[PDB]
């Protein structure tokens, strides 16, 4: 369903956000 | 960030690394406040998105919408919801404010100054600076007094709050003439916490609640000014320990007491926690079952005054140990329950016989049947009823959820208070890292323990 | 019963006052630590 | 007087230390004038002299708006609380003298007096008085004397009097002979004037949007904050509940 | 007006996600804060503008 | 009634003080301990 | 040997296991979805707990002919 | 050899474990054994 | 239910309350990335 | 020469040379615990029967009324009293106080105060000896459990008659009725508590067996191996390296506790946190949150209920429920 698909998209986005920030700070310089 | 070698703290105690970093500690605090406001807004938006208008709030697993409804937004007579847009606005305002608080917290955690003492002496502090500690405490006391006065202003001039004791089954009411009498206000704080007394949980009218909030706001503002303009006295300086961990332990004890008290408010109080929004209390549900089985057998022609059970006490009516006419059965233990649907039926001697014979209102009957069927009993997978009931209904009372969660939180914060008070004493005394192995005190003591 | 209540109130008040003023009596100084 | 919060390099700025390092502040703003927060995002100053004449304009607007904010808010509040003032709402005081109408001047606390001067006489008096006063300001010369404190002064005390801050006749209460408190009061004056300019702009926009004066706005908003605000007056009618 | 509000709220969600992923990255990047001042200020300003715009358009939608 | 009892239960009684002599003995005991501690301070 | 963190941080390990592990997961999924789990382990499908003959739970009462008893009380 | 970070590996593994546990808890309310 | 103009954002509303749970796990991720320094 | 009366009293109270430490927590602990001990012993020996259910149907409890050590108990307070705080001076007579369950509230209140001050006294002596202070934190778990069964559960249920009876068979009655009404076995917090006591037994046996296994030879076979240890010896009495090597070869060379301090922290933290969890489970079921209700969870395609082990447990709980307080219920729902 469209509701379940949008919920899954939002869930994947929020779950991947923080790890992406950490990965980007690891590969882009540091200070983490 | 910092490592263990330069701080002496492992990663699982890494927040201790910023005990003496004022700017980073401030950043952690502001980010955390953003987290709290984020949960408030997100949970409020979740509850309004899942809110269904025809069912009552307590049947829908909601804990914040009852709070805003008790404040008196979007509800009418009988606790009926008229509009959920105020709830949506509350959620949106919290969720937006959480972004600003999160930005401030992330800024002060990452790129803000580590210590505020050099460039920002107004905000800079050391934990042993008792004058600055009392200044910060005074600022926060002033803010808390202003919050209590905000509640007072909402109750008096900005639409009032929901009175469950209003005639006809409760309504949103303007509180005129709050109880400002000091004897009445501080009697609550000096009451016993046991049955029939209930300490401050037994506050039963909005006049008493708002008068107590006037007192709390004025006292908080006056004490805030007092702490801004005073320094702790020598007896206090000898009695206390002056360090960040010690202050944290004091706050942990205070909020543990507050969590236990909030547990008891959620479980027992039906005035500040109206049953229209939170469901019946446990005593309310038991008394409602007794009242419903009284009125049913009265409609079946049985005399509910001369009917005695197997023990001989009385199936429907009996006496409290002080002589009041009360409902029979095990709900005798809840004989001190007071609710808006039963207090019209009570005369000076208790449950009035002629009132129970002739003066029963249909709204009282409906609330009693509803509260009997929605007792605060359920499983943690949300199967309503006693442990032996099958998986038919999906219900756990918000009062049950709040009471269980907040007893757990109060207990853990008591334990954390013990941990931090002990560690603060040991660190001030200088043996929080262990026995010196060269100046061991017990080896200098007389034997035989 | 009132005599018993008066006596028990006196006893409890005495022990609680001892507790309170004992921890008020410079208790953080009562340790073998250095500093 | 801690003058270093307003003058010099370590003065207060329009953005804090983490948001604005003291290298983006324009070079023509180096803490030499009152109210210097280093605020010039669009390069409108470009040099000290242009900044100085813009400060002339800014200070004149500041003083006019400081008078205007009180003149807008006070008669409306007096009329609403029960004074015999007509046209208390600032945008409808002009029409009150249209069809030969007159005004009432409430000399506080002494009482309302009927003003006999008609619109033509009022505007002629205003034109001649304001023209003479502005001409005196730009020329640095004035005809007569008798200001308090300085006393009866000849028509030559204006030489050497700094523009935008002429002492002597315009300073009956002294209060500025000490240079430190004079600079500090300059900072106070420019900050109050900027606040009053923003307040007058707010008065205009609020009056246009809501059809009522700022006193009515503040009183009704304090009566009901969540039921009377900008979004509530933009909504128009009562919203359909989302129940 | 409802579609305008929905577009503005979608843009606000996108800008919020960009700020969430980028502001910590810019802050903890080596000399990233002193170089991305304009981008971060533009993001914060457009975020505040979108919040105010959605609040205004709610009274018309 | 067939027997006497204090009947102090419930009623929201301050510190459970149904007779002012109870408040007086509480105040007296606390003040006596405080006075001993006070005239005995600056002695450590 | 190799200290197992070197193993867990090696592209050779991950290019082997991005094939092996999902194949086993899909094998388990197919084992349940194709009914082979029911066939192998004798658990009744949700529609064949009761037959037309018996509408209650089965009861193995014979021991030395329990094989044919469970064959005739099972889902055929 | 260390070409992929161990913390990244552990984070992905924990994400899959949390996802599988969330699937298991979701299956408590749907399908077989869901009281429905 | 949400207001009708905000109804299409109900799917992203339904995910938000778990983000505070995600923050402490993100702290553990960051500590793992600095190798629990 | 520090002649002051309060100073002398304080130096005696905080003295570490007393055989048993008193302290300021002890000046509350000792009288409350002595009161509770005295009343408990006297009541357990010779108390008259107590109408626990408030239905004028008393329960004997004491040895002189025909109980043995197993069946003897101090019976909880009458259900008619509920939570209403019944002390001796609130009774018309000692006979009425005994009939209504006053000794139970007296003992429970004094015991709660005594164990809280016992925890505080543990902290106080650790402070006076220069020790680290968290033995009190460890002792907070049995304190939490006792508070849950004696105070918190009566608070959540509305009556001290729902407190655990001060006895052995009374404890069993409390457990059985608790399972009947709350399904505590299906509660995850109780599962954590069971894991904690079982793991505490496992880890106590494991640690003791490892230390005894790696004991260094200091004695002979005709002498007890304990004689190889002297009180106050500086050197270690066993081989930590050998014990850790055996443990690693036994299960996994990793997932071990070669740090002795980490090992003892684990031994401290596991049963304490699990007893915290199960005490919180009792405290939550006080407010009727209950264990997992899986009754009739499994249905077939046609909707017929397929009974499970949870359903068998439910049958047992039904038998438990329909028999407890056989004369106390007038209405079908057990809401009170
Ligand atoms: C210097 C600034 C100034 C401003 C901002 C306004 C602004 C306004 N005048 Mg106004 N006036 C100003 C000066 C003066 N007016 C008047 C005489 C009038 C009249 C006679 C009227 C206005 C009116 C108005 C309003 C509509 C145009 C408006 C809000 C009209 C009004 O109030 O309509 C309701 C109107 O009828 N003004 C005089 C005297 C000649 C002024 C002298 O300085
Ligand atoms: C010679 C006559 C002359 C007159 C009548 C005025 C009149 C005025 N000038 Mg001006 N000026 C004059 C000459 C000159 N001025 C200037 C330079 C300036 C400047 C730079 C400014 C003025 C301003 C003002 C106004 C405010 C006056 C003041 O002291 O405010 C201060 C206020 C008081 C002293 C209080 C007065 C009110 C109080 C007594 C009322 C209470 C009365 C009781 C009920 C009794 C006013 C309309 C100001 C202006 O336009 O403001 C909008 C302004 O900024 N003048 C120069 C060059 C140095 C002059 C040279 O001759
Ligand atoms: C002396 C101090 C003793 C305190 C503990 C013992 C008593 C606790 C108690 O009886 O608690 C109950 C009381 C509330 O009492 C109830 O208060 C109720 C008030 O409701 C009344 O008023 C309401 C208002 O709407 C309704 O009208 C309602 O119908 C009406 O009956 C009733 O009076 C009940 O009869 C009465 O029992 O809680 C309170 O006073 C709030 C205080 C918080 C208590 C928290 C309990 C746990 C505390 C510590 C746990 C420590 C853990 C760590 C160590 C281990
Ligand atoms: C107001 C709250 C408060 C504050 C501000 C702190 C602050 C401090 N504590 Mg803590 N603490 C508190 C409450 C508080 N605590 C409570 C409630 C307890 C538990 C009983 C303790 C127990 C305690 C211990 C045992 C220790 C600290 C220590 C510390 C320091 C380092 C913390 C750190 O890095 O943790 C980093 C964070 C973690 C490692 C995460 C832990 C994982 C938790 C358990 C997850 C729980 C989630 C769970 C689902 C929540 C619900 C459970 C239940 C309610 C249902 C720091 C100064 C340390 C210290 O003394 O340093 C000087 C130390 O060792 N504290
Ligand atoms: C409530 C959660 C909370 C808060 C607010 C903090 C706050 C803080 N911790 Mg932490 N921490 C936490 C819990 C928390 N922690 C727990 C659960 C643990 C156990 C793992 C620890 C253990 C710990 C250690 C071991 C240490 C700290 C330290 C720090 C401080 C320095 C931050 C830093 O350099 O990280 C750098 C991190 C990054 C660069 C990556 C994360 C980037 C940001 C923060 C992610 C946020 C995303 C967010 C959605 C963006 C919002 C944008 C906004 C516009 C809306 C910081 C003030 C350090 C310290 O004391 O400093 C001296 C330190 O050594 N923490
Ligand atoms: C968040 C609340 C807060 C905090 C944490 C502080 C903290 C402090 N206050 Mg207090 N105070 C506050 C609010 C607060 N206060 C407000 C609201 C007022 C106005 C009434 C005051 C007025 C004030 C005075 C007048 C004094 C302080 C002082 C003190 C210090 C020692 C107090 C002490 O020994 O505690 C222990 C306190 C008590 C044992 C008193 C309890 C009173 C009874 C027992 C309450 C009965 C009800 C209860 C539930 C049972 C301490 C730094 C002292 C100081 O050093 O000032 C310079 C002092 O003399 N306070
Ligand atoms: C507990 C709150 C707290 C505290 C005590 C501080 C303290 C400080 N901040 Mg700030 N900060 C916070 C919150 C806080 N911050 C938040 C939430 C934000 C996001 C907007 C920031 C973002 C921020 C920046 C980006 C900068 C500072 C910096 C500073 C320093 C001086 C400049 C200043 O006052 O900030 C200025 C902040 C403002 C002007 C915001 C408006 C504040 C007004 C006065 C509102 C007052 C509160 C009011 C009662 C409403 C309460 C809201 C509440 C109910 C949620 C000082 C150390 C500066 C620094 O460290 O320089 C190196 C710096 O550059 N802050
Ligand atoms: C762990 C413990 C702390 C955690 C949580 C604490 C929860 C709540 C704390 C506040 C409870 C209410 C406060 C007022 C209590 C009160 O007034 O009691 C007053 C009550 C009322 O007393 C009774 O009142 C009845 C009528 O309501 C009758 O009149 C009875 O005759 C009368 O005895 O008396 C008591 O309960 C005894 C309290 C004595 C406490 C002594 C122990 C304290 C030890 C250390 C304290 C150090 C300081
Ligand atoms: C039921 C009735 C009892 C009511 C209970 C509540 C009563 C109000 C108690 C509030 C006390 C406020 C805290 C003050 C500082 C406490 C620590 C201290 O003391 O620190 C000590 C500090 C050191 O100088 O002293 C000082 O700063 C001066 C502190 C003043 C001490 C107050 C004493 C008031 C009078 C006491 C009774 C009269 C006693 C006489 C009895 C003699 C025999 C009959
Ligand atoms: C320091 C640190 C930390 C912490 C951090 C934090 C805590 C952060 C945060 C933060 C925050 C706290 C944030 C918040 C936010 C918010 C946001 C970002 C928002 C928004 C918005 C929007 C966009 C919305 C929209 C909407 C609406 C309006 C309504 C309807 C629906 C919707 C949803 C659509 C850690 C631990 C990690 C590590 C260490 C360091
Ligand atoms: C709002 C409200 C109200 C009001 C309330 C109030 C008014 C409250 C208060 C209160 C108060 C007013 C309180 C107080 C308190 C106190 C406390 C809580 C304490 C304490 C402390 C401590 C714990 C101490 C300790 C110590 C000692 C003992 C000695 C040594 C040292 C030290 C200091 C450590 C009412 C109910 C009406 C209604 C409803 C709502
Ligand atoms: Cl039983
Ligand atoms: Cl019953
Ligand atoms: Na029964």
């Amino acid at each position: 369903s469209l509701t379940l698909i949008l919920q899954l998209v939002a869930l994947f986005a929020v779950v991947a956000a923080g790890p992406l920030v950490v990965v980007l700070l690891s590969v882009r310089g540091g200070n983490l | 960030g910092r490592d263990q070698e330069t701080t002496g703290f492992a990663w699982w105690a890494g927040n201790a690394r910023l005990i003496n970093l004022s700017g980073k500690l401030l950043g952690a605090h502001v980010a955390h406040a953003g987290l709290i406001v984020f949960w408030a807004g997100a949970m409020n938006l979740f509850e309004v998105s899942h809110f269904v208008p025809e069912k009552p709030m307590y049947e829908q697993g909601l804990i914040l919408l009852p709070h805003i409804a008790t404040l008196g937004y979007g509800v009418g007579p009988g606790g009926e919801v008229l509009d959920t847009f105020p709830y949506f606005v509350s959620g949106v305002l919290h969720l937006i404010s959480s972004a600003v608080l999160g930005f401030g917290g992330v800024y002060h955690s990452l790129i803000g100054p580590e210590t505020l003492e050099e460039s920002y002496p107004f905000f800079g502090y050391v934990w042993k600076d008792k004058n600055k500690m009392t200044n910060i405490l005074g600022y926060h006391l002033i803010i808390l007094g202003c919050g209590a006065w905000l509640l007072v202003l909402k109750a008096l001039y900005f639409g009032g709050v929901y009175d469950t004791w209003a005639p006809g089954g409760g309504d949103v009411r303007i509180i005129s003439n709050p109880t400002t009498n000091a004897a009445i206000i501080f009697g609550y704080i000096v009451k016993s916490p046991f049955g029939g007394d209930g300490w401050i949980v037994s506050v039963d009218n909005l006049e008493d609640i708002i008068g107590g909030h006037i007192w709390i706001g004025t006292l908080c503002i006056l004490g805030g000014i007092w702490h801004i303009y005073t320094t702790p006295w020598p007896w206090a300086r000898r009695a206390f320990v002056w360090s960040g961990e010690a202050y944290l332990s004091y706050s942990l004890a205070a909020v543990s007491l507050m969590g236990f008290t909030a547990c008891c408010f959620a479980w027992f109080n039906n005035t500040a926690y109206p049953s229209e929004f939170y469901g019946p209390t446990g005593p309310e549900a038991s008394q409602a079952q007794a009242f419903t089985f009284l009125v049913r057998d009265q409609r079946l022609g049985a005399n509910v005054a001369s009917a005695q059970g197997p023990t001989g006490l009385g199936k429907y009516l009996m006496r409290s140990p002080t002589g009041e006419i009360i409902f029979g059965g095990e709900t005798m233990r809840f004989w001190d329950f007071r609710g808006p649907w039963v207090e019209p039926l009570r005369g000076p001697s208790g449950l009035d016989l002629v009132k129970l014979k002739n003066d029963i209102q249909p709204w009282q009957e409906r609330r009693a049947a509803e509260y009997m069927t929605h007792a605060p009993l359920g499983s943690l997978n949300s199967v309503g009823g006693v442990a032996t009931e099958i998986n038919a209904v999906n219900f756990v009372s918000p009062r049950s959820w709040l009471a269980t969660s907040h007893f757990c939180l109060g207990f853990f914060f008591f334990v954390g208070h013990l941990w931090h008070a002990g560690r603060a004493r040991a660190a001030a005394a200088g043996f929080e890292k262990g026995i010196d192995r060269v100046d061991e005190p017990v080896l200098s003591m007389r034997p035989l323990d | 019963m009132l005599t018993l209540k008066i006596f028990v109130y006196t006893v409890v008040t005495f022990f609680v006052g001892l507790f309170i003023f004992g921890f008020l009596s410079n208790d953080p100084s009562r340790n073998p630590g250095k500093g | 007087p801690d003058l270093e919060k307003w003058y010099g390099p370590d003065r207060k700025l329009f953005l804090p230390g983490g948001l604005l390092d003291r290298d983006d502040v324009p070079e023509y703003l180096n803490g030499e004038l009152a109210g210097d927060y280093g605020y010039d995002p669009l390069g409108l100053g470009k040099d000290e002299e242009q900044v100085e004449k813009y400060r002339a304009n800014e200070l004149l607007h500041a003083r006019w708006a400081m008078l205007a904010a009180a003149g807008i808010i006070i008669p409306e509040g007096l009329q609403a609380n029960g004074a015999d003032i007509k046209g208390g709402t600032w945008f409808e005081t002009g029409a009150e003298m249209l069809n030969g109408g007159t005004l009432n001047y409430f000399a506080v606390p002494f009482g309302v007096v009927q003003n006999p001067l008609p619109l033509a006489a009022v505007t002629l008096i205003e034109i001649v008085l304001l023209g003479a006063v502005e001409k005196f300001r730009v020329d640095g010369t004035g005809p007569a004397g008798f200001s308090p404190g300085v006393g009866k002064f000849d028509s030559d005390i204006f030489d050497g009097l700094d523009k935008l801050y002429p002492g002597g006749p315009f300073d009956p209460l002294n209060l500025a002979d000490d240079p430190e408190v004079f600079a500090e009061l300059q900072v106070k004056e420019i900050k109050n004037g900027r606040l009053a300019m923003i307040a007058v702009l707010a008065f205009a926009i609020q009056s246009y949007v809501t059809g009522e004066g700022p006193y009515a706005n503040i009183t009704k908003h304090l009566s009901d904050p969540f039921g009377y605000n900008l979004l509530t007056v933009l909504q128009g009618d009562d919203r359909v509940p989302t129940l | 007006m409802t579609s305008i509000l929905q577009i503005a709220l979608l843009g606000l969600v996108l800008v919020s996600f960009a700020l969430v992923v980028g502001v910590p990255v810019v802050f903890a990047s080596p000399n990233g804060w002193t170089e991305n001042k304009g981008v971060v200020f533009s993001g914060l300003s457009v975020w505040f503008l979108l919040v105010f715009a959605v609040g205004v358009f709610n009274s018309f939608a | 009634l067939v027997d006497d009892r204090m009947n102090g239960d419930g009623t929201g009684l301050p510190f459970g003080v149904n007779d002012g002599i109870l408040g007086w003995v509480i105040a007296g005991t606390l003040g006596t301990i405080w006075a001993i501690y006070f005239v005995s301070q600056k002695d450590l | 040997e190799r200290p197992f963190s070197d193993i867990l941080t090696s592209i050779r390990y991950w290019v082997i296991h991005s094939i092996t592990v999902p194949s086993l997961f899909i094998a388990g999924w197919l084992f349940v979805s194709t009914g082979l789990a029911y066939d192998v382990f004798g658990s009744p499908r949700p529609n064949e707990y009761f037959t037309e003959d018996r509408q209650d739970a089965p009861l193995i009462t014979d021991r030395f002919n329990a094989l044919e008893q469970v064959k005739k009380l099972s889902a055929q | 050899i260390g070409r992929i970070p161990l913390w990244l590996v552990g984070t992905v593994v924990g994400l899959l474990a949390i996802g599988l546990l969330a699937i298991f808890f979701y299956g408590s309310y749907v399908g077989l054994g869901s009281s429905l | 239910k949400l207001p009708e103009a905000y109804a299409p954002f109900s799917p992203i509303v339904d995910v938000l309350p778990i983000i505070p749970v995600l923050f402490i796990l993100l702290a553990f991720v960051w500590q793992a990335s600095v190798s629990f320094r | 020469e520090n002649t002051s009366l309060w100073a002398r009293f304080c130096e005696w109270i905080t003295s570490t040379e007393n055989r048993l430490y008193i302290g300021w927590f002890g000046v509350i602990m000792i009288p409350t615990l002595l009161t509770a001990i005295s009343v408990y012993i006297i009541a357990f020996i010779a108390a008259p029967p107590v109408d626990i259910d408030g239905i004028r149907e008393p329960v004997s409890g004491s040895l002189l009324y025909g109980n043995n050590i197993i069946t003897g108990a101090v019976v909880p307070t009458s259900n008619a009293i509920g939570l209403h705080f019944y002390p001796i001076w609130e009774a018309a007579s000692l006979d009425e106080w005994l009939y209504n369950g006053g000794p139970y509230q007296l003992v429970v209140c004094h015991f709660f105060l005594g164990v809280c001050c016992y925890m505080g006294r543990e902290w106080e002596l650790s402070y006076r000896l220069g020790m680290r202070p968290w033995i009190a934190v460890a002792y907070s778990a049995p304190v939490a459990a006792a508070t849950a069964v004696f105070i918190i559960y009566p608070i959540g249920q509305g009556s001290f008659s729902d407190g655990m009876p001060l006895g052995i068979s009374g404890t069993f009655n409390f457990m059985i009725v608790f399972q009947a009404e709350h399904n505590i076995l299906m509660h995850p917090f109780h599962m954590f508590g069971v894991a904690g006591v079982f793991g505490g037994s496992l880890f106590s046996a494991m640690h003791g067996s490892l230390v005894t296994s790696s004991l260094i030879r200091e004695t002979t076979e005709n002498e007890s191996a304990n004689a190889g240890y002297k009180f106050g010896q500086e050197e270690e009495t066993y081989n930590i390296v050998a014990a850790h090597g055996y443990f690693g070869r036994l299960i996994f060379q990793y997932a071990s506790f070669n740090n002795s301090r980490s090992l003892h922290f684990f031994l401290a933290v596991w049963p304490v946190v699990c007893i915290w969890l199960t005490a919180l489970g009792i405290s939550t079921m006080a407010f009727n949150l209950n264990g997992f209700n899986f009754n009739q969870s499994v249905v077939d395609s046609n909707g017929r209920v397929l009974n499970t082990w949870a359903d068998i447990i439910n049958r047992a709980n039904l038998g438990m429920e329909v028999m407890h307080e056989r004369n106390a219920h007038n209405f079908p729902l057990d809401l009170a």
